[PDB]
């Protein structure tokens, strides 16, 4: 029966090929020939962020472009005044090894998690004025890889045990689980109509999920290697992923194919993080090279680098009205750039 | 703008607060020294961090030596895939790799060699000394001193091996026992050594799970990486 | 998508020889360190040999040293493991695996939790 | 069990996938593009920004 | 007279050299501290700054070795200059002689240093060190018996300041540095020399299953840096104060003295350029020019 059973599920992922080529009826570098590039832009670090200690590996900007919080394993988060460069709070971990953080929407909760399998969400606003764990989410068999908020009592979790949860956080309970990847999950974007996720698993495959029905709608698999970082498009409809084989690939949920690839001869490095500018003309990606490269998503050409870092980069993240972007590195230190 | 030069100077004074907490937790973590514990389940690790001692993803054990402050992470409830998690150990003083030697007929000790080579020449990792505990000495020396289970036929290299002139031999051992612990050890180091960068060392050394020295052995093998380093930096080594 | 074919098992003799094949697809091979694992019944996984990129450096386990050869062909991307003189012992489902990282030759491809980057695997049985 | 459930799990996750309608790459090109055209103003960093409003200076 | 004019030149190129190589190594260093919280690097730049300092003040001295006239009122101003070169001299030695104490108390308490190493420790050291070399410098201005009588209406270290000063200098200041130098290397060296043998027998064994004379190399060179530098001067101030007739006074502020200004020149590539660190930063200089 197994033998049947993987000679079925090959026949029909041949004609899932079949139908995805069909639709290849021409390629967005074909049909982008025609438009102005964007030339060559050369950013500058503006703001400069020193005070961890350990390498920082993972970082999110807030909704009104004015605070952000970044995670450093030496068990400290800070929220930083991006504007003035002051610190607003420094949080102390009661796990070291900390993986992820996030920033609500209304930024009244910060969440983070590692190693230690336990997602904690700490209140900023308690009326006693110092911060609190809210609570503590602990139903996950593997560190915490990734985390976003959907709202101030919903938030997505990614952990290395190959399934995604949504955590009620009043309730403290898994809404529902997402199971289908095959290696370790790395990355979580949500998309803009708060509908849609997608994630990288270390198995060269993007998996497309539904929130409320909880269940996969499209499968992309065009990367050859793990998956490190994936950035939704800003309207939508298609999402970037960036992989250890130092290739970045644009994927369109509706094509439900790979449009291009993003690559170059000399670099042989994973990329670590990725990001779309407000318009999306811009595709900013981290490299373990120690510098950050611009991609232009329509031409496939690399519009410009960023070089203030001296150390692997672990995250990168641009501010929702598009101002500056951010940069974070083991070496501890944050770059602004603008 | 009164208002906003009063909000301006109380979040200096915040500031000012931060920036003391911060020099406190930079003070007392630059005193702290970090090891990671490492090995296979069956290996004797787990009665090493009890005898130290006398869900979650992640165990701490704090133990303090001559004063100095040690903290130990032994990461239980993780699946086999470390490519990804053992990043974050990039910055440890040292990795405690504990391997039973007498784990030869799957055969564990080819296992371990291959996960000690993955740690070695891991891109991340090439800047950590790892200390090599060779446990399960006692069973290494009662399996060989009387028993069927030959080593060359897992390990055909043994049949041409000899015991180096350059070795110290407990009072009391057969020279069985010691050849192939020395043997083991030296299929250990010639994959270390072949790297010839000299940014990190292995240090090996056998162990028994009840063996009371094993704090000892980390201290110095943590005394002798950090002096190896500054005398690196002063262009000495 | 990434795929990888083994091909090649059925029974033979001991004492025989049998060819083994690895047919790969979906990536760039001659980037990729590969290497062979086994898992005989009732056993874990366990790690046959390994081949570099150009194939200039090739190592075996001792079990298996001086009695197989791996081989690879960038040109057609096909990976190969000549065995000779069988024993009954080596009875088992032989799995063609690809570690993750390409110009890397660190290498995690022993896990036993399902592993997204090996074959379905090929039966090879040693008896009279 | 786990074994063949994995298989009969996958084959019927793939089955529900394949029955999504699908968009010819052109259009959705086209809407790129659109959509890059149209928020081409509204991007600090694609286009330069005085530093009158520029908060990082 | 040519004499002066020949010698003069020399001190200014000197002087400008040593003036820009310790500049570059200092914003080389203050550029790295800012990037990085290396304590030792405070050092490091204390030293540039010292070097500095000592080109300063040697550029001062070439008012009298160039075409310029002289008168016995003279005494007070140009001994205030030269109590400044003594001050600046003595400044990086003790640098010299606190760096290689750091570098002994990291090799040999490798848990205290980083227990209680701390920029406060460091900015203490620092203060101190230049409260003393002050002091030493301004010692003969004060103290009667240092004092050279019969001003002639012209000015060097010995117009002013008797031999009994570089004899006192050398005593309780420059031999004793010395010789603890000299212990502490000799004792880093033995340190490195035992790890040395044991990585050796570890590679050895690993060879088989499959750089001695380094620490030397820097020792002699380090030691025949920092003795070299000033021995010469005070050995000659030694002879002098002991004899009753020796005349050496035509080499001994005229050309072993510069033994000890070189050595201003020989730190900033010792002690700032054999660093890997420095040379990344120096290269990033370098990069960043070509990008202006
Ligand atoms: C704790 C550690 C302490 C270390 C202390 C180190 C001290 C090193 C000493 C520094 C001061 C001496 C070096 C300055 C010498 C300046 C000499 C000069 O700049 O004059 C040259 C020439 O112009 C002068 O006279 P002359 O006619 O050629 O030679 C006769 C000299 N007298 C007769 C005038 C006395």
């Amino acid at each position: 029966e197994l033998d049947q059973l993987r000679q079925e599920a090959e026949q029909l992922k041949n004609q899932i090929r079949d139908a995805r080529k069909a639709c290849a009826d021409a390629t967005l570098s074909q049909i982008t020939n025609n438009i102005d590039p964007v030339g060559r832009i050369q950013m500058r670090t503006r703001r400069t962020l020193r005070g961890h200690l350990a390498k920082i590996y993972a970082m999110h900007w807030g909704t009104d472009s004015r605070l952000l919080v970044s995670a450093s394993q030496d068990g400290k988060l800070i929220i930083w005044d991006s504007y003035t460069t002051n610190k607003v709070h420094a949080i102390p971990l009661r796990s070291s090894w900390v993986m992820t953080c996030a920033y609500a929407p209304s930024g009244n909760y910060v969440a983070c998690g590692g190693l230690d399998n336990i997602c904690s969400i700490y209140n900023l606003k308690t009326r006693e004025g110092n911060v609190r764990v809210s609570r503590e989410l602990a139903g996950h068999t593997g560190y915490l890889s990734c985390c976003r908020f959907l709202d101030d009592n919903q938030i997505v979790t990614s952990s290395g045990d190959t399934t995604c949860a949504l955590w009620d956080i009043e309730t403290g309970q898994q809404t529902t689980t997402f199971t289908g990847h095959t290696g370790d999950v790395m990355s979580l974007s949500l998309a803009p109509d708060t509908r849609l996720f997608v994630s990288g698993a270390c198995d060269a495959s993007a998996k497309l999920w539904d929130v409320r029905e909880g269940m996969c709608r499209q499968t992309f698999t065009g990367h050859e290697s793990d998956i490190n970082a994936i950035c939704f498009f800003p309207n939508g409809n298609a999402f970037a992923t960036g992989s250890d084989d130092a290739t970045c690939r644009l994927f369109d949920l509706r094509a439900d194919q790979e449009l291009m690839t993003y690559s170059h001869d000399n670099i042989i490095c994973g990329i670590t993080s990725v990001s779309f500018s407000k318009s999306g003309r811009l595709l900013l990606a981290g490299y373990d090279d120690f510098n950050c490269n611009v991609w232009d998503a329509l031409k496939a050409d690399r519009a410009g680098v960023l070089a203030g870092h001296d150390n692997r980069v672990s995250c990168l993240g641009v501010t929702d009205d598009g101002m500056a972007v951010a940069t974070g590195s083991w070496d501890s230190f944050l770059k602004i750039w603008n | 703008t009164e208002d906003q030069r009063n909000e301006e100077k109380a979040q200096r004074e915040a500031n000012k607060k931060i920036e003391k907490q911060l020099q406190k937790d930079k003070q007392v973590y630059r005193a702290t020294h970090r090891l990671l514990l490492l090995g296979a389940g069956e290996s004797g690790k787990n009665t090493i961090v009890k005898q130290m001692r006398i869900t979650s993803g992640i165990f701490e054990t704090k133990f303090q030596v001559d004063k100095v402050n040690f903290h130990m992470f032994d990461v239980g409830a993780q699946r086999d895939e470390r490519r990804k998690w053992i990043q974050c150990f990039n910055d440890v003083t040292a990795i405690i790799f504990v391997v039973a030697s007498s784990s030869y007929n799957t055969n564990r000790l080819q296992a371990a060699l291959k996960l000690f080579d993955s740690i070695w020449n891991n891109k991340w990792l090439r800047d950590t000394s790892v200390i090599l505990f060779l446990n399960k000495q006692d069973l290494l020396a009662e399996k060989v001193l009387a028993g069927k289970s030959k080593i060359e036929d897992y390990f055909p290299e043994f049949a041409r091996y000899t015991t180096p002139e350059d070795a110290t031999p407990e009072p009391g051992e057969d020279p069985r026992v010691t050849r192939a612990k020395y043997f083991i050890r030296d299929e250990f180091l010639r994959i270390s050594t072949a790297s010839g960068d000299g940014r990190h060392y292995c240090y090996p050394h056998f162990t028994c799970s009840v063996d009371t020295e094993n704090i000892r052995r980390v201290f110095n093998d943590c005394r002798d990486i950090i002096q190896r380093m500054h005398l690196r930096q002063y262009e000495l080594l | 998508q990434v795929q990888l074919q083994e091909s090649g098992g059925g029974l033979v003799q001991p004492g025989g020889s049998l060819r083994l094949s690895c047919a790969a697809s979906g990536f760039t091979f001659s980037n990729y360190k590969m290497n062979w694992v086994r898992q005989a019944p009732g056993k874990g996984l366990e790690w046959v040999s390994d081949i570099s990129q150009s194939g200039a450096s090739i190592s075996y386990t001792g079990s298996v040293k001086g009695r197989f050869t791996i081989s690879r062909d960038n040109a057609k991307n096909t990976l190969y493991l000549q065995m000779n003189s069988l024993k009954p012992e080596d009875t088992a489902v032989y799995y063609c695996a690809r570690c993750p990282a390409p110009f890397t030759r660190d290498c995690f491809d022993v896990t036993s939790t399902t592993y997204a980057y090996r074959g379905q695997g090929t039966q090879v049985t040693v008896s009279s | 069990t786990a074994s063949i459930a994995q298989a009969r799990k996958l084959v019927e996750q793939l089955k529900m996938e394949a029955n999504i309608d699908r968009i010819k790459v052109s259009k959705a090109a086209a809407d790129l593009m659109a959509y890059c055209e149209a928020h081409a103003k509204e991007d600090p960093l694609l286009t330069p920004v005085p530093a009158s409003e520029n908060p990082f200076r | 007279m040519e004499s002066s004019f020949s010698f003069g030149v020399i001190l200014a190129v000197l002087a400008s050299l040593i003036i820009a190589t310790n500049t570059l190594v200092a914003v080389a260093v203050l550029l790295l501290i800012h990037k990085n919280d290396g304590v030792s690097l405070c050092f490091t730049l204390n030293l540039a700054v010292a070097d500095t300092l000592i080109g300063v003040a040697i550029s001062g001295l070439l008012t009298d070795q160039l075409s310029s006239p002289s008168r016995p009122t003279q005494k007070t101003l140009c001994s205030l200059r030269m109590a400044f070169v003594t001050s600046s001299a003595a400044a990086s030695v003790l640098t010299v002689m606190l760096i290689t104490f750091d570098r002994y108390l990291a090799i040999k308490q490798p848990f205290r240093y980083l227990k209680i190493m701390s920029g406060f420790v460091a900015g203490a050291c620092i203060a101190g060190l230049w409260l003393v070399s002050y002091l030493i410098g301004f010692l003969p201005l004060g103290i009667p018996m240092f004092q050279q009588t019969a001003y002639k209406g012209q000015c060097s270290f010995f117009a002013v300041f008797h031999p009994h000063f570089v004899l006192t200098l050398s005593c309780v200041g420059f031999f004793p540095a010395m010789l603890l130098f000299v212990f502490f290397y000799c004792d880093m060296l033995k340190i490195a020399s035992m790890h040395s043998q044991q990585i050796r027998k570890m590679e050895h064994a690993g060879a088989m299953a499959g750089s001695d004379f380094k620490a030397l190399r820097t020792v002699s060179v380090l030691i025949g840096s920092f003795a070299l530098s000033w021995t010469p001067f005070l050995i000659t101030g030694i002879v002098q104060v002991a004899c009753q007739e020796c005349h050496l006074y035509l080499v001994l502020e005229r050309y072993l003295w510069l033994l000890g200004v070189g050595n201003s020149l020989l730190n900033p590539l010792i002690y700032a350029y054999w660093q890997k660190e420095v040379r990344l930063q120096l290269y990033h200089m370098a990069l960043g020019v070509k990008k202006v």
